Formats: structure tokens, C-alpha cells, sequence
């Protein structure tokens, strides 16, 4: 619902590139395979951890919190 | 060392099936029994046979 | 007086009574919390059909009907069978009288407590020799009052004459001589503290149910409750009828808060004379600043100058 | 005297026994029980 | 992984490989049988019950 | 003669309401069911 | 059979009643008091015999 922290085949950190790799995306127009070489991720179970991230938890904020501050 | 058959290898998407083994896991040396015939009780939530 | 039959779950190793005594379930044992020797093995943990021995009593009956493979001839047979027996006339029209306890209820959209409270009234106040001339209308309709008082949800006289369909004196005697004998029945058995729910008035619950009929906002509603509980203070009205009472709060609260309703239309939804409703909002003028909730105009949703003089 | 939150307008009320549960603000009749305040542990396994 | 078992990485699944989130709902009410017999949601003591 | 009680309103909303709450269809069984909500596409 | 099954005996004119074991009071929350199916039954018959009797 969020990205993992982690790799899981191989425990490389990929959960600090995904914000990086939305504005390769939507800024730099690029496609996904060239976006995920920059930020390098060469390996493709490190590949596959952000192409087929879904971000569920945008979804997730979109309802009012139930203990509000 | 190197196997001598190469492995087919990728990425494949699996399935989590609500099957756990914790959920099934069952075990009763005595427990309670039914009113009618006194016989161990059905089903491992209430600790039957 | 009378054999014992009965059996006590003591160890006979500590000799300690009472025993400290653990009910293992899953295990299914009964044993000593000091020494652990078990007392009693093999414990019991459907098969029937659900029957409260307080609502109908121990009565065990079965109906006839149609099977798999059924002629119609030995149906009606035994059905005029069942029907002609004479030791279950007492039986068969307590039971008809809570079929009717249910039709009316049902009638009512009233919920499943209500029933229970008005079934168990009827069956305490059943066969009763100083309640034997009231017609059973009076008898139904007491029932169904004092059931909606029981479940702190009470309805009014007006509600209770627009379902059935009975005088206001014969209601009344009725009301009070199952009150009377209620409280008797209560004393012989289980003591009941009324902690307010055979009060006469009970504004604060038909102030919710009033405003819902004129389909006005949340906060005029609590703001006609407040007004209703401080209409209490107010020696001049505390005579008047709880329905009046709440009806003028919430004729005051609308003025209150500009709600586009008139007198005319809030006389016609709860059955209040037009003039009554001016009256009690004349009379209740003169107490604006103790009627209206302070904290709502210190919020400043509503001001003291909309309503208008007399 | 316990603390909950009214599931739809999120204002904090307090509770005794006596209490019909029922918002006081927006009169959502669904309340939440709030959360507790001991600090609760978790392996980060 | 004979027989149609499967090999699962533990490293992989300390990372959060098909760890799930189980969520179960209890639910219960305090009915009123009638006048006296009726339900009340306290905490119990062992004194008197 | 009272409308309110000619008219049993509890006839249809309970005779509604048991047959969607139970598979019964009458006075055809598994009719209404508990809607699967194990995953989106069951 | 002259000592175990005469055809007279298969006529019933004095019903055996089994005992509670047979027909256990179950309970739903252990607080009603709901009857088996055959104390049901037996009461009927209960019911039946009485009505009989009366009307004989
Ligand atoms: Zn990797
Ligand atoms: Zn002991
Ligand atoms: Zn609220």
C-alpha cells in the first residue's frame, strides 16, 4: 500500500527512490525502463519492486481521519 | 559451486490463499463433550475431536 | 424440606470451603486451584427449539402441517383435534392476546423490546380478579404504555388513542390498576427501582420524536430539550402537559433558530390547539434568557432578538 | 468518565455509565473508543 | 519443494514478502429478556459473579 | 375502522427482509448470499 | 416369540417415557431453557392421553 523499505529477493533500499521515480514519470517524461536504470536499479527483483508498486495508501488518505488533532 | 542444470528463473505472481496451517492446526488429548451422545465436541474452536 | 439432590464440587485433599475451584473447558476437567486434583471429567459444553419459561410459561406445543408426502384429509382432522381441547382456553387466548400484542406493536414500527416489556405486562397483569370488567382494548393499550415506559422510549396517550381505539377514562383506570398491581407483583418478586421511567411527564423523550415529525435540524432539537429541562424551573408552566410543554420549547427554539415553520403547521403535525402553542410561547417570553442554552448564543448560531414580542 | 470519538464530526466526548450513546455535537449515534494511552510495544521484526 | 510444496525465501519474507494484515470483528449486544433479566456491558469481578 | 391498522406494513418489510436475509425465496433456498469480500475480483 | 415379541404387545397401550439423558434441555446462553424435540413429542402425548381421558 505503500512501498516497501526494501527489496525482497535482495534487500537493496528502493523504498527512498520511489518518489524520485514519479517525477522521472510525470517531469521528465521518460518510460519506466529508463526511469528505473537512473535511479539503479539494474537488478530486476529490485525491477519489479517499483514497477509493480501500487500506491494504495494515496487511496487510503483520501478519507477523513477518525481521531482528528 | 555451479549447478549442472541451469535454472529456469524469474519473476512469477503468487497468490496468497487464506489456507493457514495456524488456522488449521488442531490438537485435542481431552476437551469438553456434546450433551446428547457424550462424545468429543465438533470443530477446533471449541477444542473438539 | 424436600430432598437434597445436590452436588458440591469440594476437594478432599484441602478440605477448604468454599474451594478454589478452575472450570478447565478446553480440557474439559474440574479441578482443584491448590493441589490441581481434577473433581469432575467428561463436562458438558441445537437439538431443540428455544422456549423462555417467563413470557408463556412451561407450555409444550407442537403444530400440525403439511410433509413431504401429505393427503389433506388427516390434516384438518387433526387440526379440529388440536383446536377442541378445553384445558388450553386460558392458553389459547393469552396467546391470541399477545398475537395481538405483536399486530399492534408491528403496527407501530415499534421495536422488539417494546413487545417483550408490553407481553410480560399483559401475562403479570393476566387474570387478575380487580381487573376483570376493563374491555380489552383498555387492557391492550395499557399494556403497549407501559411497555414503551419500561424501554425509556414512552410514547403519549394521543399515540397509543390513534392506534386503539379506546376512551380516555377507561385507558387511564386501566393504566393506573396495572401500575398498581405491576408495583405489587414487583414487591411479591424481584424489587424494581423505577429510577424515573413511570414518570408521568418525560418530556426529554418526545422532543427527539416531535422535531423528527417536523423534520427540523439536530440542533434545534437539543436546543428545544435544554428548553424543555429548563421549562422545569419555570413554576408558571409546571402544571401544564408535557406534550404542551414540549411543544411550545420547540415552537420557542424554532422562532429561535428563523426555521421557516408556523404555529399553524406545528399544531397540525402534533395535535395542539394554535392557541394553546401561542399562549405557552407568550408565557414563556418573559424567561428568554434561562429557556435559551447560553453556550449556543454565546457561539452566536442564534440571537435573542429573533424572536419576535408579543 | 471514558473517552470516545463520534465516528463521522471526530469531537472527543466523555462517556459515563448512564450515558445513551449519542453524539453531543452531530448526534452520530456510532462512537469510537479512543485509543489507548499506555505505551504499547512492537518488535520491529 | 516435492510434491507440490514450494521453497519460500525467509530472508524475503523478514522483508515482507506475502505478509498480510489479519483483521477479525467480534460483535455483541446486552438484550433485555425483561424486567430484571437484562444485559450489561461491565467489567466483571470475581466477587460477585 | 383505523388505516393503521388495515394496512400491516410489517407484512412486507419483514417478509422482504427475511427472504433477502435468508437464501429463502417464499412464504428456492441460497438465493441471497453473503457477498464475498475476500479479494476485489472475488 | 411366546416370551420376548407377542403381536398383543405390538399394540401400545402404556408408553415408556426415556429419560433426560434421551432427551437433554439444551441451553442457548445458558439461560433458556429450551426442550428436546421428544419432550416436545411427549408432552403431545401427555396432552392427547388427558384430553382423552376427560372426554371418556
Ligand atoms: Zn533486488
Ligand atoms: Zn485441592
Ligand atoms: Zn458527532
Amino acid at each position: 500500500m505503500i512501498v516497501p523499505v526494501r527489496c525482497f529477493s535482495c534487500g537493496k533500499v528502493v523504498g527512498d527512490k520511489w518518489e524520485s521515480y514519479l517525477n522521472l514519470l510525470q517531469e521528465d517524461e521518460l518510460d519506466e525502463g529508463t526511469a528505473l536504470s537512473r535511479l539503479g536499479l539494474k537488478r530486476y527483483c529490485c525491477r519489479r519492486m517499483i514497477l509493480t508498486h501500487v500506491d494504495l495508501i494515496e487511496k487510503f488518505l483520501r478519507y477523513n481521519p477518525l481521531e482528528k488533532r | 559451486k555451479k549447478l549442472m542444470a541451469q535454472i529456469f528463473f524469474g519473476p512469477t505472481y503468487y497468490q496468497r490463499l487464506r489456507h493457514m496451517v495456524d488456522d488449521k492446526i488442531h490438537a485435542r488429548a481431552r476437551g469438553p463433550m456434546q450433551v446428547l451422545t457424550r462424545q468429543p465436541v465438533e470443530g477446533r474452536s471449541r477444542d473438539g475431536g | 424440606r424436600g430432598p437434597n439432590l445436590n452436588i458440591v464440587l469440594t476437594c478432599p485433599e484441602c478440605k477448604v470451603y468454599p474451594p478454589k475451584i478452575v472450570e478447565r473447558f478446553s480440557e474439559g476437567d474440574v479441578v482443584c486451584a491448590l493441589c490441581g486434583l481434577v473433581l469432575s471429567d467428561k463436562l458438558v459444553d441445537r437439538v431443540g427449539e428455544a422456549s423462555n419459561p417467563l413470557l408463556d410459561g412451561n407450555n409444550l406445543s407442537t403444530r400440525i402441517g403439511k410433509g413431504e408426502t401429505t393427503d389433506m384429509r388427516f390434516t384438518k382432522e387433526l387440526n379440529k383435534a388440536q383446536g377442541k381441547n378445553v384445558m388450553d382456553k386460558k392458553d389459547n387466548e393469552v396467546q391470541a392476546a399477545f398475537a395481538k400484542i405483536t399486530m399492534l406493536c408491528d403496527a407501530a414500527e415499534l421495536p422488539k423490546i417494546v413487545k417483550d416489556c408490553a407481553k410480560e405486562a399483559y401475562k403479570l397483569c393476566h387474570d387478575e380478579k380487580t381487573l376483570k370488567g376493563k374491555s380489552m382494548e383498555s387492557i391492550m393499550a395499557a399494556s403497549i404504555l407501559i411497555g414503551c415506559r419500561r424501554a425509556e422510549v414512552a410514547r403519549t396517550f394521543k399515540e397509543i388513542q390513534s392506534l386503539i381505539h379506546v376512551k380516555t377514562k377507561e385507558f387511564g383506570k386501566t393504566l393506573n390498576i396495572m401500575k398498581n398491581i405491576l408495583r405489587g407483583k414487583s414487591e411479591d418478586g424481584f424489587l424494581k427501582i423505577d429510577t424515573d421511567n413511570m414518570s408521568g411527564a418525560q418530556n426529554l423523550t418526545y422532543i427527539p420524536r416531535f422535531c423528527s415529525h417536523l423534520g427540523l435540524p439536530m440542533q434545534v432539537t437539543t436546543s428545544a430539550e435544554y428548553t424543555a429541562k429548563k421549562c422545569k424551573e419555570i413554576k408558571e408552566i409546571a402544571g401544564k402537559s408535557p406534550i404542551t410543554i414540549a411543544v411550545v420549547s420547540i415552537y420557542l427554539n424554532i422562532l429561535l433558530f428563523q426555521i421557516p415553520i408556523t404555529a399553524a403547521k406545528v399544531g397540525q403535525t402534533l395535535q395542539v390547539t394554535e392557541g394553546t402553542i401561542k399562549s405557552g410561547y407568550k408565557i414563556l417570553y418573559e424567561h428568554r434568557d434561562k429557556l435559551v442554552d447560553p453556550q449556543l448564543i454565546a457561539n452566536g448560531v442564534v440571537s435573542l432578538d429573533n424572536l419576535p414580542g408579543v | 468518565t471514558l473517552k470516545y470519538i463520534c465516528a463521522e464530526c471526530s469531537s472527543k466526548l466523555s462517556l459515563s455509565r448512564t450515558d445513551a450513546v449519542r453524539c453531543k455535537d452531530c448526534g452520530h449515534r456510532i462512537l469510537l473508543k479512543a485509543r489507548t494511552k499506555r505505551l504499547v510495544q512492537f518488535e520491529a521484526r | 519443494n516435492q510434491e507440490d510444496s514450494m521453497i519460500m525465501n525467509q530472508s524475503s519474507i523478514d522483508r515482507g514478502l506475502f505478509r498480510s494484515l489479519f483483521f477479525r470483528s467480534y460483535m455483541d449486544q446486552e438484550k433485555k429478556y425483561g424486567m430484571s433479566i437484562t444485559e450489561t456491558f461491565e467489567k466483571p469481578q470475581r466477587t460477585n459473579t | 375502522f383505523n388505516m393503521k391498522l388495515a394496512i400491516n406494513a410489517k407484512t412486507i418489510t419483514s417478509g422482504l427482509k427475511y427472504a433477502l436475509a435468508t437464501g429463502n425465496w417464499g412464504e428456492r433456498a441460497g438465493v441471497s448470499q453473503v457477498l464475498n469480500r475476500y479479494t476485489y475480483s472475488s | 416369540n411366546e416370551v420376548f415379541s407377542r403381536p398383543e404387545w405390538m399394540i401400545l397401550t402404556c408408553l415408556p417415557v426415556p429419560p433426560p439423558p434421551v432427551r437433554p434441555s439444551i441451553s442457548f446462553n445458558e439461560s433458556q431453557r429450551g426442550e428436546d424435540d421428544l419432550t416436545f413429542k411427549l408432552a403431545d402425548i401427555l396432552k392427547a392421553n388427558i384430553s382423552l381421558e376427560t372426554l371418556e
